[PDB]
DNA sequence: TCCGATCGGTACCGGACATGTAAAGAGCAGACCACCGACAAGT
DNA sequence: ACTTGTCGGTGGTCTGCTCTAACGTCACGGCCAACCGATCGGA
């Protein structure tokens, strides 16, 4: 039953995040990404999203997002 | 005791290395040299006078609202004129 | 002695989700800020 | 020569208070719609 897919089915997810406008501050959607390191951002477009097709494992960066975080001490 | 040189350079630095608008109760808490004004109503006048200074050199402030929830207007330096 | 009211209770783990109307308008005043004029004393 | 604390003015914006004079005059809306047991207050 393994081997051949007998019992083989497939499941599709959908993960969604939004920029939306806040008060502090405009949320924009890019590959900044200040602290991480270089290898992390390979399977990322110039617009800072996955490529179609890019198998993602756990922990992987799918939507780069950075937003304002105000006057912090 | 702050010379004036070295508060224009202060306050000039601040306005153009933030992104947003800066009331100014911020800057008279935040650059030196402005916590010295015995009263509010003189730093208002030294603020003003130094503001009217700095437009007088080409140097291109923009007024605005701190934001778009907010009613309180800011400054800001363009940095790309 | 009988009986119409009132208050107390009724298993567990897993999960799921966020409101839907306004019968108005005008005159006067107060607080705060971006733009400014003078004027003498300290720098 | 340059600069600043002190003084006074305009106009805009946000916020609050007071006023308006034909005649007008005591609300629907109703869930509840279980089931058993114990207790206090009227008849």
């Amino acid at each position: 039953l393994v081997e051949e897919d007998v019992l083989t089915s497939i499941h599709i997810e959908e993960h969604e995040i939004d920029a939306r406008d806040t008060k502090l501050g405009a949320e924009e959607i890019t590959r900044d990404i200040p602290n991480v390191s270089d290898e992390v951002l390979a399977d990322l477009d110039e617009r800072g999203i996955v490529r179609i097709g890019a198998e993602v494992r756990d922990g992987d960066i799918l939507v780069g997002k950075v937003t304002p975080k105000g006057e912090t001490e | 005791a702050v010379s004036k040189v070295e508060r224009l350079m202060n306050l000039v630095i601040a306005l153009l290395s933030t992104r947003t608008y800066l009331p100014a109760e911020k800057i008279r808490t935040t650059v030196a040299g402005y916590a010295d004004s015995p009263s509010d109503e003189a730093f208002s006048r030294m603020f003003e006078r130094d503001k009217n200074e700095l437009r007088d050199l080409g140097i291109p402030l923009e007024t605005g609202r701190v934001s778009k929830w907010d009613s309180t207007e800011g400054y800001r330096i363009n940095r790309d004129s």
